[PDB]
RNA sequence: AUAGGAUAGCGCAUUCGGUCGAAUUCUUCUCUGCGGGAUUCCUUUGUAUUUGCACAAGGUGAAAUUUUGGGCAACAGCAGGUCUGUGAUGCUCCUCAAUGUUCUGGGCGACACGCGCACUACAAUGUCAGUGAGAACAAGAAAAACGACUCGAACCUACUUGAUCAAAAGAGUGGGGAAACCCCGGAAUCACAUAGACCCACUUGGGACCGAGGAUUGCAAUUAUUGGUCGCGCAACGAGGAAUGUCUCGUAGGCGCAGCUCAUCAAACUGUGCCGAUUACGUCCCU
């Protein structure tokens, strides 16, 4: 079946799923659950000043939120700025040619400060952010869901 | 029991890709991390696949392989890592079977594309000053 | 020089639902082409046909989506 | 084009009328003998001879080489 | 036990290689641990400018290289025989620094 | 992408701040149209007045018309901030305000009058129809 | 367990051979996943000529600035292509590929006034793929089908010997020139 | 911080870059040939190479120590921390820079060029010199200048070896016409000792040793 | 549309030397008027020995030249 | 799964570079001073062949022909350029209201226009919005001076705050003399079955011009220094006549990154890596 386990695995854990359905089904309980912080600037300001637009999705903080918490798991110790190079963008300046522009610390530390609050990450010992035991159980409870294909 | 252990490498461009080889419960194998099935685009994940579908899943039974690559971009580490897992593959049948085998994994890795096995031995030319790449010379204006 | 409509009105709807259906090779580029409508509303639609099972999704991407008829 | 310059012939002459008994048609043992009764900052150039030298080798079984004693 | 980390730096390559051979062999001579040497990786400066002093005719250069070698040889003696193993003439433009590891 | 059909009342044509509005486009980049609505002030309108993006123009009421006017006419009022605005900080005036419609180009004449008659350079060179950036 | 190479794990080789005699030896069927290889086929004169057809038609989509060096983007193109292909015959999309190469490009061409001359089995292999892939793009340029949809019309067309395509119209007008250059 | 090695590196260049310039013009009267240093903790030891060592130390050492006195302080070393020594190159005809010094010398002197020339020749092939090549150019008879050179025995032009086998040297001689300059070139014999000859032997020169 | 067999390549005719100057042998069936009738023709684009044409007409014959 | 395809696994199931755990064992990967390795070496019912020098395909092999790419590069010259590199220099000019030198302010940027090079585009092989995976060359701080008493600060950067609310900022706390910190160097071309918006229009293409706010570098920003915000976009441009440049493999093209100039400023140059072709492997028609 398309979701019977493959012999003698059993569970799932980060990495073993999409990166994205991961990160949206995350997103989605996110938002579902009501719990989180959502700063009163996200309707107005942009990801990062080398977008040209306004986020476009609705929920976009919260699949910010999803990612981030993601890339925590991933590099534990990251910061802002080592955030900030992972959702950066190549910045259109008109008739000069394109250079690459990281993005905007602000969205990052409020994201990192909204996981902190749930409880899901917490300042990590000399420098940088790393994943609470509640943090990495829910990863990979989320991700074994996805597997599953429970989502929400 | 023994460990049952084998190591091998792959090259392309700058990407090097380095393949741990273990005897497991059950066939096992990703890419930094990442399951096969989870590699993207589905392109780069057919090339990598080569390395299993010519030769048959039978061969890797019980084998789990860890392929680390760094360097390079996406294409290249891609190509490093199947060149990784064909001879992880290759080297352990060196270790813990007889030749027989060994060589009739090699002949068809071979008939299929050669550089499942031999690294690509290409790199970037460098650039020369009055050319704007390797060869591409600055423009000429006469009048 | 072309001019394709934004919405549906009850007649190009209605010839969605019955004419589309029963193509070999299905396309929001085809339908748009046919029914006079923008892409973005062929594209949906099809998807409303697809999600009610009366095509089959042959070839899917981000960009493009390829539909067929139903045996 | 792979032409034997005069120093890499004249050289390979040398060691042909020198050490005759010493050379067979395999260039890597004739290679291994030039490498020790040869003094030359060039790899390539000991290379080259020995090749060359190997050549001659072939030549003189098949009849007389102009150039090379042997007296 | 004390650590001692011996730094051989200079531009010719002959240079650190005969110092780090003699620093080697002395040092095995008083029979201390030796860990190493490391031919840590070799930078090299690089200039590039044009060959004209004017600015007339085609714009060549002149690609300057300068080459680093550094070795790392670190020795478990006491600070007394590091300085025996130390003394001796070594060859000019190579620098042999000496440090205590934490 | 709505499949919504066509309402009886949609305007191929909305008239907007004097302004004549193409409702074949998206809400957002229908109000793009009227001067001094930007891309992202159009997205910020829409969030103001309740108005989904993905709506056709044309299909937007009279009563809604009227809302999205009034968010053009006095931003600041629907809690759009200050940075966010045309004339953050009138030269003459004082007052933080958004400029639409044909008070941008009314603005920007007396603006070019208020430096020529200083006999600035900026104002001269405007009055030469030059650069007046760096330029060359 | 090893089994034969599927086009996208979706077509089969197993068959695939040319009508044409004389192409016989210059379009390659052999079996692969993907029409991406890291070969050095330009290395020597004719080694072109086994590259895969399907990888040779993929080298033929990415030619513009806007194209070059996209060599995963004309795999996808491709794909959908053959998606497509299949749709329009209810036939093998290889099968298809390999008709519209054995017909795109002109027997005879006319060379410098001109006289005419017979054309070589490579080129003719060549100008078919440049020559489709050249009408594709063309056709796509302001226009609301897709690329994939030009594509496999294109080669549709092509296989059939249609006038209505942009290679078989290329190569009627070059033989009818060619021909009066005797 | 101490600045990193390739600082350090830079720095040590420069330095030698400016003691070198400072000897050529200080000593160029006494066949001034090289000059090496070596760094130790207690002091830096600078050997200057010339001909004419006796000009070069003066009576009790008076120049070698005036010329101390300038290197001590133009880069501030401690008294005690600086110390010069004079050494002679071994074969004068062998050195670019002293044959060099000896031309424009005897050039200074209203000698004619083809005379001078062809003595420093002379003498450079006496001293075991494969092959030496001089040039003198510039205002030589007239208002026109022109450039004429004079050479003898081997020479090797290109490649990298000749950095090896071949010392050069160039000066300008001021004259009441104008400005002349003079090259010296000479090509080292290969010496199994490494003070005067690469002791490399040719890099396209092929021997094959005499059987027993 | 006769199919021809290039069974010598004998030089680059032609100024800028594109075309190519071939010796073909006509593959007819056994007992066919054109059965092992040999033609030179001028080629153009990459030919090599072995290799096979279309040829249109077979009366005209390229010159020698 | 909101509709959910295709794509390996079917003695011991996987995962956690903060788990800021602890010990054994090692060099497969990395670093590198000296070596090895390739030369027409081997074969040909080849070419050419008295011979010789060689050539062409195929083997062997990491690499198969000057391996690949550079550097160096003779002898004759040119009234080529440089007296705007030098305390290189002859003659000559000025030399105390100076053509010396310094200081203030302007200019080198001015614009009916012509020309050479580059950048950005004309869009759907796309633009936005989001998410993923992911390089390599490289750079980084100071004195016979300033403070303490040899050390500190200058330079680069990480983390955190600013933040109970925009960016750009501003601040602290560390680290790094540079394989040690940056750094597991999260470059973007690219990918995405993202069930995202747009739908062939000078349009959500393009981003030139111009208006207001604010910040930063500097002793000084007007002639916008440079970023950032909202507006303008209605400025042309829908693929470009005659002519013309460069290029044969990790190359062209496309894509960024670093160094360099630099208090601030890259559409330049010098390098670097990433994605990666078409065509020919020929000739002397043109130059
Ligand atoms: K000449
Ligand atoms: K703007
Ligand atoms: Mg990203
Ligand atoms: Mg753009
Ligand atoms: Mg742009
Ligand atoms: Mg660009
Ligand atoms: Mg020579
Ligand atoms: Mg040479
Ligand atoms: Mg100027
Ligand atoms: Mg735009
Ligand atoms: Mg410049
Ligand atoms: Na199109
Ligand atoms: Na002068």
């Amino acid at each position: 079946n398309k979701i019977h386990r493959i012999g003698k695995r059993k569970g799932a854990t980060l990495k073993d799923v999409s990166a994205w359905r991961w990160i949206k089904t995350a997103a989605r309980h996110f938002k579902q659950e009501g719990k989180i912080f959502v700063p009163n600037c996200t309707e107005i300001m942009k990801s990062s000043h080398g977008r040209e637009r306004a986020p476009q999705n609705p929920d976009w903080y919260y699949i910010r939120c999803a990612a981030v918490l993601r890339a925590i798991y991933l590099r534990p110790g990251v910061g802002y700025g080592g955030l900030s190079k992972r959702f950066g963008n190549k910045k259109n300046y008109g008739s000069r040619p394109e250079h690459t522009v990281t993005s905007s610390t602000g969205p990052l530390h409020w994201a990192c400060k909204s996981l902190t609050k749930l409880g899901l990450v917490e300042p990590g010992a000399q420098s940088g952010q790393r994943l609470t035991r509640k943090g990495h159980k829910f990863a990979d409870s989320l991700a074994f869901q996805v597997q599953i294909r429970k989502f929400g | 029991y023994a460990l049952k252990q084998v190591q091998t490498f792959g090259k392309k461009k700058t990407a090097i890709a380095v393949a741990t080889v273990t005897k497991a419960a059950q066939c096992n194998i990703k890419v930094n991390g990442v399951p096969l099935q989870q590699i993207l685009p589905d392109t780069l994940r057919a090339k990598i696949m080569e390395a299993i579908t010519v030769v048959g899943s039978k061969y890797y039974s019980r084998l789990r392989i860890d392929v680390a690559v760094h360097g390079g971009g996406q294409v290249s580490q891609a190509y490093a890592a199947r060149q990784a897992i064909a001879k992880g593959l290759i080297a352990f049948f060196q270790k813990y079977h007889n030749e027989v085998e060994k060589a009739a994994l090699k002949d068809k890795f071979l008939a299929y594309d050669k550089f499942l096995l031999i690294a690509d031995p290409r790199r970037c030319e460098p650039k020369k000053w009055g050319r704007h790449s390797a060869r591409t010379r600055f423009t000429k204006s006469y009048r | 020089a072309l001019q394709n409509a934004v919405m549906f009105d009850k007649e190009t709807y209605d010839k969605l639902r019955s004419e589309v259906p029963k193509y070999k090779l299905i396309t929001p580029s085809i339908i748009s082409d046919r029914l006079k409508i923008a892409v973005s509303i062929a594209a949906a639609g099809l998807k409303q046909l697809c999600r009610e099972k009366l095509i089959r999704l042959v070839s899917c991407s981000s960009k493009t989506r390829v539909y067929t008829r139903i045996v | 084009g792979k032409i034997r310059t005069k120093t890499v012939k004249r050289a390979s002459r040398q060691v042909v009328e020198k050490y005759y008994s010493k050379l067979n048609f395999d260039f890597y043992q004739n290679k291994r003998v030039i490498m020790d009764v040869t003094i030359a900052e060039s790899k390539k150039l000991k290379n080259k001879i020995a090749g060359y030298t190997t050549h001659i080798m072939k030549r003189l079984a098949r009849g007389p080489v102009r150039g090379i004693s042997l007296k | 036990g004390q650590t001692v980390r011996l730094t051989i730096t200079s531009r010719n390559a002959k240079a650190v290689e005969s110092v780090t051979s003699q620093l080697l062999t002395r040092a095995r001579d008083e029979k201390v641990t030796i860990h190493g040497p490391v031919r840590l990786p070799t930078r090299t400066l690089k200039i590039t400018t044009r060959k004209t002093p004017c600015g007339n005719g085609t714009n060549t250069w002149d690609t300057f290289e300068l080459k680093i070698y550094k070795r790392i040889i670190d020795l478990h003696a006491p600070t007394e025989q590091v300085k025996k193993i130390t003394s001796f003439t070594m060859e000019s433009g190579v620098d042999v620094s000496i440090t205590i590891l934490d | 992408m709505s499949l919504t059909l066509i309402p009886d009342h949609f305007q191929h044509i909305v008239r907007l701040l004097n302004t004549n509005v193409e409702g074949k486009r998206k809400v957002p980049f229908a109000l793009r149209m009227v001067k001094g609505v930007g891309i992202r002030f159009a997205y910020l309108v829409c969030k103001k007045a309740g108005i989904d993006v993905e709506r056709r123009a044309g299909t937007l009421t009279a009563e809604e018309l009227e809302k999205i006017a009034e968010i053009i006419a006095d931003p600041a009022k629907f809690k759009i901030p200050d940075w966010f605005l045309n004339r953050q900080r009138d030269p003459k005036t004082g007052k933080t305000e958004h400029l639409s419609s044909s008070m941008v180009d009314t603005r920007l004449r007396d603006d070019l009058e208020r430096l020529k008659k200083m006999r600035a350079h900026r104002g001269v060179r405007h009055a030469y129809g030059l650069r007046v950036r760096g330029q060359h | 367990s090893s089994k034969t190479p599927k086009l996208f794990n979706k077509w089969s080789f197993e068959g695939l051979e040319t009508s044409e005699l004389a192409l016989r030896d210059h379009i390659s069927t052999t079996a692969a996943y993907v029409p991406h290889t890291s070969g050095r086929w330009q290395k020597r004169r004719f080694y072109k000529a086994r590259m895969p057809i399907v990888e040779r038609l993929a080298n033929g989509l990415m030619f513009k600035g806007r194209g070059n060096g996209r060599k995963l983007q004309a795999a996808r193109l491709l794909k959908h292509t053959l998606e497509i292909i299949h749709l329009l015959t209810d036939e093998n999309p290889l099968q298809v590929v390999v008709d519209a190469v054995s017909k795109g490009a002109p027997r005879e061409d006319s060379t410098r006034r001109r006289q005419a001359v017979d054309v070589s089995p490579m080129r003719r292999v060549n100008e078919a793929i440049y020559q489709m892939c050249k009408g594709a793009r063309e056709a796509a340029f302001r226009n609301l089908k897709s690329m994939p949809e030009c594509l496999a019309d294109e080669i549709v067309n092509a296989s059939k010997g249609s006038s209505n395509s942009y290679a078989i119209k290329k190569k009627d007008e070059v033989e009818r020139v060619a021909k009066a250059n005797r | 911080g101490p600045l990193s090695k390739k600082r350090m590196i830079i720095r040590d260049g420069v330095f030698y870059a400016e003691l070198f310039e400072f000897l050529k013009r200080e000593l160029a009267e006494e066949g001034f040939s090289g000059v090496s240093y070596h760094v130790t903790t207690l002091r830096t030891e600078i050997v200057i190479k010339a001909t004419k060592t006796r000009e070069v130390l003066g009576v009790n050492g008076r120049r070698i120590r005036e010329l101390t006195a300038c290197i001590q302080q133009r880069f501030n070393y401690k008294e005690g921390k600086l110390q010069l020594y004079v050494e002679r190159v071994e074969v004068r005809g062998l050195s670019a820079m002293a044959q060099v010094e000896s031309l424009r010398f005897k050039l200074l002197s209203n000698l004619q060029v083809r005379r001078a020339a062809m003595g420093i020749i002379r003498y450079v092939m006496e001293s075991g010199a494969k092959g030496c090549e001089v040039t003198v150019g510039g205002k030589i008879k007239g208002q026109r200048a022109k450039s004429m050179t004079f050479r003898d025995g081997y020479m090797i032009k290109s490649g990298t070896a000749h950095k090896s086998f071949v010392d050069s040297a160039c000066r300008h001689c001021y004259m009441r016409a104008g400005c002349i300059g003079v090259k010296v070139k000479i090509m080292l014999p290969g010496d199994s000792t490494g003070r005067n000859g690469p002791s490399e032997p040719l890099p396209d020169v092929i021997t094959v040793i005499e059987p027993k | 549309a006769q199919v021809g067999l290039i069974i010598k390549v004998l030089g680059r005719t032609g100024s800028r030397g594109n075309v190519t100057q071939v010796r073909v042998r006509l593959m007819a069936e056994a007992g066919s008027p054109d059965y092992n009738r040999t033609i030179v023709r001028n080629v153009k684009g990459p030919c090599k020995e072995n290799d096979m044409l279309s040829l249109m007409e077979t009366e005209r014959e390229a010159r020698r030249l």
